[PDB]
């Protein structure tokens, strides 16, 4: 589309 | 790392009062962020908003990550806090001064941690409240900050500018005189 | 649980996820739809997409431990079953918990107890098929709320037992009929007929509270537990 | 958009057949991820399979069947053979880029029971000391029977279930029905019957 | 006595070279980079003692590891295609003026490209002595700055840039 992606960061393992 | 342009998304959560910042620069400038009080997108230029439209959702989600992260690493690090860094301040005009042609004056600071600072403009002595502009808490590659402060004005011999800085790194304000 | 409330009052869902699970996530499934997603936990803070249908709902979840859903200005449309699940991590399997069925009823004085009674099984079956099937009946309760279960000698059995899916309506017409279940149960005709033996119809009925309103002069419509029991009888 | 459709409503088959339920997921994510939950009678979602978008190689691996064709963009449950406990309403999820879950509608699975020998009655059970009701028991009737619903307010009758006593592999289909009304007799409560009834008195 | 104040921050970099794009995703606590994964490698790298259950979790997650792995074409090479227009041929046509404030001040100002160069030309003569440039002065509005000071002796300055195509003189 017209839009830019995004990539979650992850969680550090508690 | 052999790059022609380097695209990179950056964001920070803290204790103090930017408890978080969701920004995209591209080659060290700034193209947009997330404004996480309102919940929407904003564009550092107009010219980029009608081209492109970035989801909010997606920085509100990447600060709520890091904010657990923040928690659990709190009590790995035993609680440990950075020592501060001393931020380094210079003033310079955006176009050569030429009086009576509005003009806009930069105040650049750098290489400044943690990024909670009080910065405030003085023209001839008194607070500006009109005309100023602020940057974010831009990254560096050292993983410092840096900060833009923008003062719209009018040259004139009379008038004197300063750009008062406050950090816990330095022992006093700090203040950086201009003048034409 | 099963939760019932009067429209407006104000009302909070408590879930507690499984142990080291660091993502909590609230879904809501009405009259037996695809559940629908609400809010999603990762911690203390929340990454939802916001699922939350207004501003009268809103959640908490101070250490990650237990998560509040709260409902203000309950409606009779904001009804429905409440779903809870954990994931270990963001993106792990999602495991849902029991949820607790919500209920907003326009006024409180239509609840009523359950009339629990057990027939004992015909003389015909035991002869025909050496069987014997025993009849229970909640009748004249409102909400649909019960959970009937059987007693063979103090012990619940869950063998041969036929509990109805769903209720049904002393008046069908009217939406605030009294529902009314049945189940059954089905044992030798050596088990019925050995006198030593003993089976209970337990109903328990999940109504008004401690907390809630009661004006009226009958008994107050509280969680009971309504049930019925029989002896064997032997030929 | 991210959506699941499950377009079958109503399952209904005999035990020991096999069935296939279906889902088409929609998701415009890179990386996503699958599920199928089951939610029996007043029961909670079970947790059946987790395939993720990158494992693509299908097994059958038991009584439960996963074949998730990209192509089609499909994921479809197979039951080897029905028993009467597989009865529930499966759910189809899908997971990814967000990281909720897109729940699709409704599957309604009911296997129902195969009784070889049907002996069709309608018993009489003992009116209650505590109650004014006389209640009539339809039992013992094969599957193929379909109940009717009660033409008087006044009489209650309930709809089919199935008894599964574990000990005699005996499985029962049963009504039940009700009234206070001295008209009410366990005979000719019902309306529509098989012929060999054995209405006792 | 600073206040109590701890922080975490992030970095998700996408390099562009050649057609190809290189992911890099790097996890700070107080200025200490403790994790980072790199597309290069495939998998997640424990920078010091306080990352590693990190990314040995993160590793044993089949998962993470292929969400992170398809960055580079999902995030990296689409972002940098779309806002290509808008970045990679963002120009800006820089302002050049000449002020004597001897030495002579060539100011040039308002130029996106940042790669720029300036010469003075004393009569048509190039002149190497005396000239120290100041380091490329980031505006922060996507604007840039630079000025080149000359040991003058009182008896033009062209600009060559991406955004022109014929360079600049200023007399
Ligand atoms: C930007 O400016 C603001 C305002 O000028 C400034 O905020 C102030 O910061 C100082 C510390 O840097 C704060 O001082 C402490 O704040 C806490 C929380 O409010 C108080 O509990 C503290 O009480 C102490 O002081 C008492 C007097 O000595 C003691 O009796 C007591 O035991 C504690 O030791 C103390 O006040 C101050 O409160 C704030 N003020 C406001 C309005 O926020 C901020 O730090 C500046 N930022 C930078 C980067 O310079
Ligand atoms: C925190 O304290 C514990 C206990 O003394 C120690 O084992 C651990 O190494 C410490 N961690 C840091 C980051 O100082
Ligand atoms: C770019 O990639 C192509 C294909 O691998 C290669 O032939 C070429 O030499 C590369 N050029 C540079 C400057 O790396």
């Amino acid at each position: 589309a017209t839009g830019l992606a995004w990539e979650w960061w992850r969680t550090v393992y508690e | 790392i052999k790059a022609d342009h380097v695209s990179t998304y950056a964001a920070f959560v803290q204790t103090h009062r930017p408890t978080g910042e969701f920004m995209f620069e591209f080659d060290e400038d700034e193209m947009f962020y997330v404004d996480l009080d309102k919940k929407e997108t904003v564009w550092h230029l107009e010219e980029f908003g009608q081209a492109f439209s970035f989801e909010a959702q997606g920085g509100l989600a990447n600060i709520a990550i890091l904010n657990n992260n923040l928690n659990t690493l709190i009590q790995r690090s035993n609680h440990t806090q950075a020592t501060n860094d001393p931020p380094e301040v210079t003033v310079f005009p955006k176009e050569p001064v030429e009086l009576g042609q509005p003009n806009t004056l930069i105040c650049h600071i750098d290489k400044f941690f943690p990024p909670v600072l009080n910065v405030t403009w003085l023209c001839n002595g008194e607070l500006v409240t009109e005309g100023v502009a602020e940057s974010l808490f831009l990254p560096r590659t050292d993983y410092s900050f840096h900060k833009f402060h923008y003062l719209t004005f009018v040259p004139s011999a009379e008038d004197f500018y300063d750009c008062r800085v406050e950090h816990w790194g330095l022992d006093q304000p700090l203040l950086k005189h201009w003048e034409a | 649980s099963n939760k019932v409330t009067e429209k407006g009052k104000y009302v909070e869902l408590r879930c507690d996820p499984i142990s080291g699970h660091t993502a909590l996530y609230w879904y809501r499934q009405s009259l037996g739809q695809g559940p629908e997603f609400l809010i999603y936990f990762q911690g203390t803070g929340a990454a939802d997409d916001s699922g939350l249908p207004n501003d009268r709902f809103f959640a908490v979840r101070p250490e990650g431990s237990v998560s509040t859903l709260k409902i203000q200005r309950t409606e009779r449309g904001d009804s429905a079953v409440y779903l809870c699940a954990s994931s270990h991590r963001e993106g792990e399997t999602q495991y849902f918990g029991p949820g607790t069925r919500l209920l907003v009823l326009e006024d409180l004085n239509k609840v009523f107890p359950p009339e629990v009674a057990v027939f004992e099984p015909s003389e015909a079956e035991i002869s025909h098929t050496q069987k014997a099937t025993l009849v229970c009946l909640a009748t004249g309760f409102f909400p649909d709320h019960v959970e009937l279960s059987w007693w063979v000698n103090g012990k619940e059995v869950h063998s041969g037992v036929c509990t109805d899916p769903q209720p049904l309506k002393e008046q069908p017409a009217l939406n605030d009929s009294r529902y009314a279940l049945s189940s059954r149960l089905r044992v030798s005709a050596t088990f019925w007929q050995n006198p030593r033996n003993h089976f209970r119809c337990q109903v328990q009925f999940y109504g008004l509270s401690e907390n809630d309103e009661w004006t009226q002069d009958r008994a107050k419509p509280v969680t009971q537990i309504v049930s019925a029991e029989a002896w064997g009888r032997a030929d | 958009a991210q959506k699941v459709t499950q377009a079958q409503t109503e399952i209904s088959v005999v035990e020991k057949e096999d069935v296939t339920l279906d889902c088409v997921y929609e998701t415009r994510d890179t990386t996503y991820y699958l599920f199928w939950y089951k939610q029996p009678p007043s029961g909670e979602l079970v947790f059946l399979i987790r395939r993720n978008s990158f494992d693509e190689q299908n097994e059958i691996s038991g009584r439960y069947s996963w074949n998730f064709q990209k192509s089609t963009s499909s994921f479809n449950f197979t039951i080897t053979a029905s028993q009467v406990v597989d009865s529930a309403v499966y759910f189809c999820a899908l997971s990814g880029s967000a990281r909720q879950l897109t729940f699709g509608s409704g599957t309604q699975l009911t296997v129902l029971p195969d009784i070889q020998n049907p002996d069709p009655a309608v018993y009489q059970l003992r009116d209650s000391k505590s109650s004014d009701k006389s209640v009539c028991l339809f039992t013992d009737f094969d599957s193929q029977t379909n109940v009717s619903q009660s033409k008087d307010s006044d009489v209650y009758i309930t709809d089919k279930c199935v008894l599964d006593m574990r000990s005699m592999d005996f499985k029962s289909n049963s009504a039940v029905a009700w009234s206070n009304k001295s008209d009410f007799a366990c005979a000719n409560a019902f309306n529509n019957s098989i012929i060999p009834e054995d209405t006792f008195f | 006595a600073t206040p109590e104040n701890y922080l975490f921050q992030g970095r998700q970099e996408c390099y562009a070279f050649n057609g190809t794009q290189r992911f890099l995703e790097r996890y700070i606590y107080n200025r200490e980079e403790f994790a980072r994964f790199d597309s290069d490698v495939g998998e997640f790298r424990a920078v010091t003692e306080l990352g590693r259950p990190a990314a040995e979790y993160w590793n044993s997650q089949k998962d993470i590891l292929e969400e992170k792995r398809a960055v580079p074409d999902r995030m990296c090479r689409h972002n940098y295609e779309l806002g290509g227009p808008m970045t990679l041929q963002r120009r800006v046509q820089p302002r050049v003026n000449v002020s004597p404030s001897n030495l002579l001040v060539c100011h040039v100002t308002d130029f996106y490209p940042g790669s720029i160069q300036v010469r003075w030309f004393l009569n048509g003569q190039e002149e190497t002595a005396g000239v120290v440039s100041t380091n490329l002065i980031r505006n922060g509005d996507w604007t840039f700055q630079i000025l080149v000071m000359l040991e003058m002796t009182p008896q033009t300055c062209q600009v060559e840039h991406t955004s022109l195509d014929s360079p600049v003189t200023v007399e």
